[PDB]
Order: structure tokens, then C-alpha cells, then sequence
């Protein structure tokens, strides 16, 4: 692999420009916020009895 | 960000001092260096990613503050590791210029002072390790006390 | 009109105000990227360009 | 990572002719200086958090005292204990 790599400097290149691609598309469309969701779903009940 | 650069680091630093010690042709310098680190690169990504493996494997808030933690520590460490094997070899044997004989050598300033300090510490280093491989006893009670403490 | 007249869209004239035309946006990726394979191929960054 | 850095390279040189002392002493003064650099680059690198201040700073100091603390002591006591590791569990579980 390593020395597959060290005559075609071009193609390795390419695989690392397209990683920064993939990287800055996925920086485009993540959402931002102070925590990750950890809170739990919870469900209410109301009921009125005068 | 101060984990990424160890495969890279390595890498660098013995074809650095492969073409320092012997005089080598980059293009070739790269490929000895490549077949002696062929395997500390693997060993070192492995032993990274199989701590954070556990992290990803638990349930509540704390779970879910453990999984964001451990899911970008990995795909970096693994990113990390797949560059160092593919692409700095290649820019190693051909943007890297040849070293002039003794370039490294004949620093003045801060330099030649830190490689001076550098090279003594290492002198002293050795020669501390060098002993305390005779007393194979007494240091390993040093080192269970030093873990119960 | 003074105020208390508003407007709104309907049907085809929603998503035109939603938003115009990104044809052009994607035509220029399509070209990067045969650009970066072609050159990968040929060891080369001018032959693609042919 | 320290640790493995130095056991692996001792286990290849010991495998030709070498004694188990020779290798360990071998591998520690080879592997010494990347050792260093990778370690210090680290410390290096994680100073910015353990003197944070200002806007959610709290987290990043209680994050940076630890890790850096840790990181520093664990590589100043590896750096002399890993030789002794390696021979005493060489000589003990022998083959
Ligand atoms: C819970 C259970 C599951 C837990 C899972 C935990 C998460 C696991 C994450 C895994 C991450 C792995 C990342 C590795 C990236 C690099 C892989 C390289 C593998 C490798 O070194 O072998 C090379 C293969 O080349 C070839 O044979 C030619 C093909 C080249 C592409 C092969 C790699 C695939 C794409 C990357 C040749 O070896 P070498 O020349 O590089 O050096 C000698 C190394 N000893
Ligand atoms: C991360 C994403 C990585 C995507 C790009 C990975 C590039 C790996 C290139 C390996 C090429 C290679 O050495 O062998 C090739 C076969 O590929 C294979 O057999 C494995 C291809 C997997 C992709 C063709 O072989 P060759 O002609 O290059 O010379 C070798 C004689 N077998
Ligand atoms: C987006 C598309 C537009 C930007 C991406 C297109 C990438 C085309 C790069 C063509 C560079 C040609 C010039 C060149 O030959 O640079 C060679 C390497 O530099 C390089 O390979 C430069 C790598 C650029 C990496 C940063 C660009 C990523 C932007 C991706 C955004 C998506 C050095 O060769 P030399 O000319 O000095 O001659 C001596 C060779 N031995
Ligand atoms: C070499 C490649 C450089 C990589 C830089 C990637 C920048 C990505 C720009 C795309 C982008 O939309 O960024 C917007 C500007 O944010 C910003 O304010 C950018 C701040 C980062 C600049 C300093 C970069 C560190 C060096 C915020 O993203 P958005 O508002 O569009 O949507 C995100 C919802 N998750
Ligand atoms: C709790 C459990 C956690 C498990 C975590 C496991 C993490 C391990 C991540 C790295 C493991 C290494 C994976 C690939 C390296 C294995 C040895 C590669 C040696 C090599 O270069 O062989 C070449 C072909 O191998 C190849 O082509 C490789 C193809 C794959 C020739
Ligand atoms: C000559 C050589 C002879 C070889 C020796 C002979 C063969 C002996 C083989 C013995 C095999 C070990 C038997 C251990 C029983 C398994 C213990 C429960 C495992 C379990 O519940 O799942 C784990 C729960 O961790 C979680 O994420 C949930 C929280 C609970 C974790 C607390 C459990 C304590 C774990 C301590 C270590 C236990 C062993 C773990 C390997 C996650 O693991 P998994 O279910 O996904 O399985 C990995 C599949 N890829
Ligand atoms: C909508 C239209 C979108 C189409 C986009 C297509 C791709 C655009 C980028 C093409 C970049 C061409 C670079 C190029 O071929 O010129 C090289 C040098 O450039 C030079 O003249 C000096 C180097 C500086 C050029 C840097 C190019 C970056 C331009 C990227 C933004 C545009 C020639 O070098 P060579 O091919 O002879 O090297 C041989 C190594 N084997």
C-alpha cells in the first residue's frame, strides 16, 4: 500500500481532496447546540373533575 | 489534534534520521523507513481505537455524552492513520529537497544550545535505565506501592 | 396597499419564492470531479484539461 | 500507545540473538526521542484548556487538569518502568 503510493503522488492527492470535500459538505449541514439531546420523552395526562 | 500527528511524526523522524546517518536518496530513504514503521503505525491506531471502542456502548445521558466523545475520536484516529500510510510518503520522497551533508549540523543560537541539552539528556537517560535494569526487585515494589497510592 | 393587506403565494408560486434555480451550482461539481478522476488516471494535472 | 511503542520493537530485536536486557536497553535508547515528541506535542497542545477563562470555562479547565497532569506523570514514570515491565514478564512467563 505504502509502496503503491509513493510513485503516483497525484492519486493521493486526489483521495485527499476529495476527503476535504466530503469534509466541508458535512460541515455545511450539521446542526449546532451546547449539548447532545439526553433528555428522555415523557408523556401528560390532564384530566378535569369539578 | 495533538494525537493525528504521532504516525506522521514517526514516520517523518525515521527517514529524517535514516538520510541523516547514511546519506540516502530520498526516494529510496522513504521506502527503508516504510518497511521498518510498516507495523508500529498499525499497532498504535489499534491500541487507540480499541479504548474508545468501549465508549460508544452505553445508555442514558451519560451514554450519549460518551458516544459524541468517542465516535469523533476514532474516525479521526482512523483518517489520521490511513493519511500517514498513503500520503506522506509520497510527499516525503518527492516535495521533501535532499538534506546537505551536515545541514542539520553547525546550528548557532537556541538551536545548538537545545540539541546540546538534548543530547545530554538522552546520555543521562540511558545511563539511568541502564542501571535500574540490574534491580529487578526493589523497583517492581517501588511500582506496586506507587499504584496502591 | 396601507397596512393590514398582506400577500401570500399559492401552488406553483410557492417554491418560487422558496427559492430560484441551483442548476448551474451542480453542473460545476460534475466537471471537478471528472477533472479530479481524469487526472488521477493520467498522473498529470494538464492532460484533463484536453 | 508509550508503552506498546517501545514492547513491539523490543520483541522484534530480541527474536535475533539478542538477551532480553540487550533489546530492552536497545529499543528504550532507539525509541527514546519520538517518545518525547509525541508526548510533549500533546501537553503542548492541551496547555490552551487548562488555563482557560471566560465564557464555559469550567468544563475546559476540569477536562485540562487531568488530562495534561496524567499525561505528563504517565510518560516521565513510562519512560523508566517499561524496560522492567518487559524483562520481568519476559523471565517470569517464560517462551
Ligand atoms: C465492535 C467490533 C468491531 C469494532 C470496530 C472498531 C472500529 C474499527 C475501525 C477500523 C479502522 C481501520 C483504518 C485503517 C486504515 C488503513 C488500513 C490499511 C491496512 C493496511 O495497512 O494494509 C495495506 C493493504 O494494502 C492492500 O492490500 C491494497 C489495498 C489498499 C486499500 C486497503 C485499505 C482499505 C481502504 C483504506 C498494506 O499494508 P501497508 O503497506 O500499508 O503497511 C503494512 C501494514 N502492516
Ligand atoms: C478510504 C477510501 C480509499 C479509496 C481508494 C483506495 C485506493 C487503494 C488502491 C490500491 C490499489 C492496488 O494496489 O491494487 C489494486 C487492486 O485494488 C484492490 O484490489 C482493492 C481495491 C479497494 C478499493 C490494483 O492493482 P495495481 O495495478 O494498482 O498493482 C497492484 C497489483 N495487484
Ligand atoms: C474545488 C475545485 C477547485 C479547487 C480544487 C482543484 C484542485 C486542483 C489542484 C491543481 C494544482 C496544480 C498545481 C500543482 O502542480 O501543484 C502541485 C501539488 O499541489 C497540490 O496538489 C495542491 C493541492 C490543493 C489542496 C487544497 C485544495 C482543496 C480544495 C477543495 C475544495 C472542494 C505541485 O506541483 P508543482 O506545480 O509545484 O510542480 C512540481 C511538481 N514536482
Ligand atoms: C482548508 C479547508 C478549510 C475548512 C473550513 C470549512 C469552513 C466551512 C464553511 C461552510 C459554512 O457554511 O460555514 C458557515 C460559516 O461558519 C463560520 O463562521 C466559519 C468559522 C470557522 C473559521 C475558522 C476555521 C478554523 C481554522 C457556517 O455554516 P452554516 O451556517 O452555513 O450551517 C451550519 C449548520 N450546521
Ligand atoms: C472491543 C473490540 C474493539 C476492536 C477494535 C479493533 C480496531 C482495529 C483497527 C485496526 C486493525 C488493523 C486492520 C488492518 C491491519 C491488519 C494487518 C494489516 C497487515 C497488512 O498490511 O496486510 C496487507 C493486506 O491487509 C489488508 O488489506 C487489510 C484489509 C482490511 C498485505
Ligand atoms: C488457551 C486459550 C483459552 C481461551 C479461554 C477459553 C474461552 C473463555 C471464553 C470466555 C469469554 C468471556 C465470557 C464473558 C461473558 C460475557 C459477559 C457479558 C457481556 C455483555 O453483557 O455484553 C457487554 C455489555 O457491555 C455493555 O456495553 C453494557 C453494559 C454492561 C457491561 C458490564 C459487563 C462487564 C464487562 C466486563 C468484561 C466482560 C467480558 C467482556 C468481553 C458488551 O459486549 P458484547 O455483548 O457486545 O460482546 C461483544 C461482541 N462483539
Ligand atoms: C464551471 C467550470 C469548472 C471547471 C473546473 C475544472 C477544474 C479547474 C481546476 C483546473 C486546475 C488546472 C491546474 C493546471 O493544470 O496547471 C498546472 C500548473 O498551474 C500553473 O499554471 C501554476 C501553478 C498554479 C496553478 C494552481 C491551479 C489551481 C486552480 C484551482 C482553481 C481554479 C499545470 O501543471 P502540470 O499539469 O504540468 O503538472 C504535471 C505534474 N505531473
Amino acid at each position: 500500500m505504502a509502496k503503491f503510493f509513493i510513485d503516483r503522488p497525484i492519486f493521493a492527492w486526489v483521495i485527499s481532496i476529495f476527503i476535504i470535500a466530503a469534509g466541508i459538505f458535512g460541515i455545511k449541514s450539521l446542526p449546532v447546540s451546547q449539548y447532545p439531546s439526553v433528555a428522555a420523552p415523557t408523556i401528560t395526562l390532564h384530566a378535569i373533575y369539578p | 489534534i495533538g494525537i493525528v500527528v504521532d504516525d506522521a511524526i514517526v514516520v517523518v523522524e525515521n527517514v529524517e534520521r535514516i538520510m541523516a546517518g547514511e546519506g540516502l536518496p530520498p526516494k529510496e530513504a522513504t521506502k527503508k523507513a516504510m518497511g521498518q514503521i510498516s507495523g508500529a503505525v498499525i499497532g498504535i491506531t489499534a491500541v487507540l481505537i480499541s479504548v474508545f471502542v468501549p465508549l460508544a456502548m452505553f445508555s442514558g445521558a451519560a451514554g450519549n455524552i460518551y458516544k459524541q466523545f468517542a465516535l469523533t475520536m476514532a474516525s479521526s484516529i482512523a483518517f489520521s492513520a490511513f493519511l500517514a500510510l498513503t500520503l506522506t510518503p509520497a510527499l516525503c520522497a518527492t516535495m521533501l529537497k535532499t538534506i546537505p551533508k551536515g545541514h542539520h549540523e553547525e546550528k548557532k543560537g537556541f538551536f545548538g544550545w537545545f540539541n546540546k541539552k538534548f543530547d545530554s539528556w538522552t546520555h543521562g537517560y540511558e545511563g539511568r535505565v541502564a542501571k535500574v535494569l540490574r534491580k529487578t526487585f526493589r523497583m517492581m515494589v517501588v511500582y506496586i506501592g506507587l499504584a496502591v497510592v | 396597499l396601507g397596512s393590514g393587506y398582506s400577500l401570500e403565494w399559492g401552488g406553483q408560486s410557492r417554491e418560487e419564492a422558496k427559492g430560484g434555480s441551483q442548476t448551474i451550482a451542480l453542473y460545476a461539481l460534475a466537471a471537478v470531479a471528472v477533472f479530479l478522476v481524469l487526472a488521477a488516471l493520467y498522473e498529470s494535472w494538464s492532460i484533463p484539461l484536453a | 500507545k508509550n508503552a506498546i511503542l517501545i514492547i513491539e520493537f523490543a520483541k522484534d530485536l530480541q527474536a535475533q540473538g539478542k538477551s532480553a536486557v540487550e533489546a530492552a536497553l536497545e529499543a528504550a535508547r532507539l525509541r527514546f526521542r519520538p517518545i518525547i515528541m509525541t508526548s510533549f506535542a500533546f501537553i503542548l497542545g492541551v496547555v490552551p484548556l487548562y488555563i482557560a477563562g471566560g465564557a464555559s470555562s469550567a468544563s475546559q479547565r476540569a477536562i485540562g487538569t487531568t488530562v495534561f497532569w496524567g499525561m505528563l506523570i504517565g510518560t516521565l514514570l513510562s519512560v523508566f518502568l517499561v524496560p522492567l515491565f518487559y524483562v520481568v514478564v519476559r523471565k517470569f512467563f517464560k517462551e
